[PDB]
Order: structure tokens, then C-alpha cells, then sequence
């Protein structure tokens, strides 16, 4: 099957800047590649067909270029509505194949996480459970580690963990990491730590409490 | 103009078969092409398979030749897409999608059917209010709401009845176990709580269920 | 459709128009616009009534065109690739298709 490459997998782009990136396939497909934009929760959308070729309603800052196995989409003047993932695809030969995708992201300053921990419920405590949450919240960039422990024993089990995509306003990011455990586990315990570790430090955000107090 | 209508969403039981359509208009549904393409959550476009509906020639994509069967009705325009013993693995959104003619770049998209495959049944949320503890700090405090243990989505999560937009961040649900669980967090300022009152609003349409949690301290 | 000396049964189908098709992708379209004069462009089959229903007359008409072809093509000195089955089994198809629908057609005014 012919294998298409994309590079870079993520781009961080500034409102204005010319950007490029590339879709490189195993073997010689002459013009077929088409480029896709896709936002986030919606559809694919055909930007360039046949490497170069224009599509009525995009906007001319689209261009393509490429013939044979390297091609590459250039955004002249890059605007907040192309940040989406752009992908690209072979009609040359059986299987159609699709590049693993460019995700387009806005640069902006360096951001570390507004950490806050919260025990578990009484009403939750109540049925038997306990989940100890953690929000990391308007941080830049993307990339983040969270680790719990208790009574200074690291633990991974139980431990789930959701992002949220990048601010339309602030460009930031958030994540949620949500340790649960049984209301009797929870009781032989005394202290409960969410440890964030970011770039813009190498200092992790420790956010924690203890049961007793 | 030429549109591909597909459904938004099927829910289906592991094991169990799904349909779904792609139904054409504004163009001659003979003179092209229809392609069904597979994303799951988070990950990137996968080829199923293609139909060219004057004959119903097909061209699959080898991993789901005996997964995916491609028809079309041509007096209603309509492509189909039926997969069989679904699995978890079988859980994204599919795409259908038109090309141009004797050319190849897909032009005219669906706007994608959301397969999930569980056997769970509705469930309502339950809504744990989360509240700091005294060492709160910034002048900003951060209150949350944990909707843990439901199905199916979504759920609509607001905060005091949508008058509280700024500062907020509702995550993606997450599966815990077979159910979803999602939290959201709200910052607000020192002042306004707990001397004001902050309630999340959590509606769950599938179970009719809408549930308001104040948050208080403690 | 036309009988000749032994065809066994078999009859020769009226020439058709070659239609225009697309095999959904630029390499196999233009290798088909350039290769299609050496398919076929009538079919062999046996009478309509001979058979169960379409499918079975399609199959068969396929299969009989097709091999039929093949051994006049290999007389030229000529061969099919996969590719060049995988078109000619499309195409033929659709001819069949076409005659037993004319075929059945017939075979319902009397
Ligand atoms: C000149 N043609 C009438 C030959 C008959 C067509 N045909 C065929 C083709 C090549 C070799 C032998 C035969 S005999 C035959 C038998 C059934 C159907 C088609 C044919």
C-alpha cells in the first residue's frame, strides 16, 4: 500500500504567519493527493485536489505544490480558522490511503496550570465511593504529566484523566485527572496528593490534603 | 448544491449489526462516486471502502472486506454502509463522501454517523458537588461538579443556569467501567462564593434527568 | 442473440456501446480508457429460461464471455493481467446484466 506521511504531526502557528507542511507517500503517485481540513466535531473538507488545483469556495491563501511522492499545503496568511487537523490523501491506487494528519495549534506565551484538588463528596462517600479530582486548568503548552499518591505511595490504578482542546479565547489548555477509590480504601489513608508536572517548570505543582485535617 | 445526509448518531450492542445512509442530492447520483471513511475518537481518517453507484462496483480497504458491506438505492440516491458484529473497536464516526467525476478528491462530505457499541443500559449521572476547603487562594476560587457513572452522552453541564459561561471548563467524558464520567470546573471570583450561591446544572436528556447541585463549603 | 455454428448451446449477444466507466482511481481509470477495446463488447449466454434467476445467468454469462475471449485473445498472442480480468469481469458483468434483462424481457412477451 502506498504510505503517506505527514509532517510535522503538530504545528503551532501565529495569526498571519505563512505556514507549510508536507505529505510524503512510499511511492510515486504523480498529482493525486488531496489535502482535507477538518475542525474539531466537524466533517473533512477538500482545500487542494491534485496537489495544486484550487476549490471553489476556499479561500486563495490555499495553495499545494508537489508532483511524484513530496507534496506540501501552504496557508499564506494563516487565520484562527484554519487551526484544524489537515490530512491527506492518495487516489492514485487501491487502498485509498490517508496521511496520519497535521493538527494546527496557536502559539502563544508559555502557561503554567492553575492546580485545584477536591476529596471526595459526603454524598459520594455516602454510597461507598471516592473520587479524588484534580483540575489543571489554562495551561500552554499541550503536554502535561499528572501523578497521585497516597500517604506518599505513587498510584496509577483507578486514575483517569481527560483534555480539553485549546481555548478559542486564550489559546490555553485544561485537563481533568480523576482518582477513584472505595469509601474503605479511602479511610485507611490520611493524605492525598495531585503532583502536575509542566514545562514551565521543572518544579512539579504539588496540590494535596490530609483526611484527618 | 450537492448534499450527503447522514444520520448523527447509532447506538448498537457489541455483536450487533448497523445500517447507516448517506443520502445524495443536487447531482446526478450515477455519474459518481461514494466513499466511506472511519475516525475514531481522537485519531486520524481511515478508507473503508468505495461504491460507484451505476453498478454497485465496490472497492474495499482489505482489513474490512467481510466487515463492511457498501450499497446504494439508486431511486433514492442513497449509499449504504452496513457493519456486522460490532465491537468497541467499532466505535467512531463514518464519514461518506462524494468525488468529483473521473476524478478523485472526495469534494462533498457527510456529516459523519457517531457509532457508539455498549451494552449498557440509561443511566442517570450522579453529581458530586466539589468544594475546596478553606486554603482556597488567588482571590479566584475553583468549585467543580464530578457527573460520574452514566449512559449514554451527552450530558449538558451549565452553571447557574448558563449565567456563569466565563471560566469554566466542562471536560470530555471519559468510560469508567462501561459508564461515562466527566467533571467541570468553575473559577470564580473569592467574592460571589460562598456568599453568593454557585449551582452546576447537569441535564442528561436520555434518562430525562436535570439535576442542580449546589455547591457549598464542606 | 445470435447462433453459430457450436457455440453449445451459447448465443451471441448484439454489440453494445461501450459505456464510459470509472473504477475509482486516476491510475486504473486511464489504464481502462486505453485497454478497454480489448474486452468485450457483446456476450455469450445460454437462453434465459436456462437458468434459476439473474445472478445465475449473470455468473454463467460472465464466466462463458470471459474464458471465450480469453482463448481467442490468447490466439492473437495476447494476455490479461489481473487488472485486465478484474475490468473485463465488471464490464462483461454489466452486458450480462443488460442481456438478461433484454433476454427476460423477451422471454416474458411470449
Ligand atoms: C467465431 N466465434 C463464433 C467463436 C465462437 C465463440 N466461442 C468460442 C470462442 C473461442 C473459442 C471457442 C468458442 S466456441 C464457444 C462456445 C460457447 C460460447 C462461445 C464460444
Amino acid at each position: 500500500d502506498i504510505v503517506l506521511t505527514q509532517s510535522p504531526a503538530i504545528l503551532s502557528v501565529s495569526p498571519g504567519e505563512r505556514v507549510s507542511f508536507s505529505c510524503r507517500a512510499s511511492q510515486n503517485i504523480g498529482t493525486s493527493i488531496h489535502w482535507y481540513q477538518q475542525r474539531t466535531n466537524e466533517s473533512p473538507r477538500l482545500i487542494i485536489k491534485y496537489a495544486s488545483e484550487s476549490i471553489s469556495g476556499i479561500p486563495s491563501r490555499f495553495s499545494g505544490s508537489g508532483s511524484g511522492t513530496d507534496f506540501t499545503l501552504s496557508i499564506n496568511s494563516v487565520e484562527s480558522e484554519d487551526i484544524a487537523d489537515y490530512y491527506c490523501q492518495q487516489s492514485n491506487t487501491w487502498p485509498y490511503t490517508f496521511g496520519g494528519g497535521t493538527k494546527l495549534e496557536l502559539k502563544r506565551a508559555d502557561a503554567a496550570p492553575t492546580v485545584s484538588i477536591f476529596p471526595p463528596s459526603s454524598e459520594q462517600l455516602t454510597s461507598g465511593g471516592a473520587s479524588v479530582v484534580c483540575f489543571l486548568n489554562n495551561f500552554y503548552p499541550k503536554d502535561i504529566n499528572v501523578k497521585w499518591k497516597i500517604d506518599g505511595s505513587e498510584r496509577q490504578n483507578g486514575v483517569l484523566n481527560s483534555e480539553t482542546d485549546q481555548d478559542s479565547k486564550d489559546s490555553t489548555y485544561s485537563m481533568s485527572s480523576t482518582l477513584t477509590l472505595t469509601k474503605d480504601e479511602y479511610e485507611r489513608h490520611n493524605t492525598y496528593t495531585c503532583e502536575a508536572t509542566h514545562k514551565t517548570s521543572t518544579s512539579p505543582i504539588v496540590k494535596s490534603f490530609n483526611r484527618n485535617e | 448544491q450537492v448534499q450527503l445526509q447522514q444520520s448523527g448518531t447509532e447506538l448498537v450492542m457489541p455483536g450487533a449489526s448497523v445500517k447507516m445512509s448517506c443520502k445524495a442530492s443536487g447531482y446526478t447520483f450515477t455519474d459518481y462516486w461514494m466513499h466511506w471513511v472511519k475516525q475514531r475518537p481522537g485519531q486520524g481518517l481511515e478508507w473503508i471502502g468505495s461504491i460507484d453507484p451505476s453498478d454497485s462496483y465496490t472497492s474495499h480497504n482489505e482489513k474490512f472486506k467481510g466487515k463492511a458491506t457498501l450499497t446504494v438505492d439508486e431511486s433514492s440516491s442513497t449509499a449504504y454502509m452496513q457493519l456486522s458484529s460490532l465491537t468497541s473497536e467499532d466505535s467512531a464516526v463514518y464519514f461518506c463522501s462524494r468525488s468529483g467525476y473521473g476524478y478523485y478528491a472526495m469534494e462533498y462530505w457527510g456529516q459523519g454517523t457517531s457509532v457508539t457499541v455498549s451494552s449498557a443500559k440509561t443511566t442517570p449521572p450522579s453529581v458530586y458537588p466539589l468544594a475546596p476547603g478553606g486554603g482556597a487562594t488567588n482571590s479566584m476560587v475553583t468549585l467543580g461538579c464530578l457527573v460520574k457513572g452514566y449512559f449514554p452522552e451527552p450530558v449538558t453541564v451549565t452553571w447557574n443556569s448558563g449565567s456563569l459561561s466565563g471560566g469554566v471548563h466542562t471536560f470530555p467524558a471519559v468510560l469508567q467501567s462501561d459508564l461515562y464520567t466527566l467533571s467541570s470546573s468553575v473559577t470564580v471570583p473569592s467574592s460571589t462564593w460562598p456568599s453568593e450561591t454557585v449551582t452546576c446544572n447537569v441535564a442528561h436528556p436520555a434518562s430525562s434527568t436535570k439535576v442542580d447541585k449546589k455547591i457549598v463549603p464542606r | 442473440g445470435a447462433v453459430v455454428g457450436g457455440l453449445g448451446g451459447y448465443m451471441l449477444g448484439s454489440a453494445m456501446s461501450r459505456p464510459m466507466i470509472h473504477f475509482g482511481n486516476d491510475w486504473e481509470d486511464r489504464y481502462y480508457r486505453e485497454n478497454m477495446y480489448r474486452y468485450p463488447n457483446q456476450v455469450y449466454y445460454r437462453p434465459v429460461d436456462q437458468y434459476s434467476n439473474q445472478n445465475n445467468f449473470v455468473h454463467d454469462c460472465v464466466n462463458i464471455t470471459i474464458k471465450q475471449h480469453t482463448v481467442t485473445t490468447t490466439t492473437k498472442g495476447e494476455n490479461f493481467t489481473e487488472t485486465d480480468v478484474k475490468m473485463m469481469e465488471r464490464v462483461v458483468e454489466q452486458m450480462c446484466v443488460t442481456q438478461y434483462q433484454k433476454e427476460s424481457q423477451a422471454y416474458y412477451d411470449g
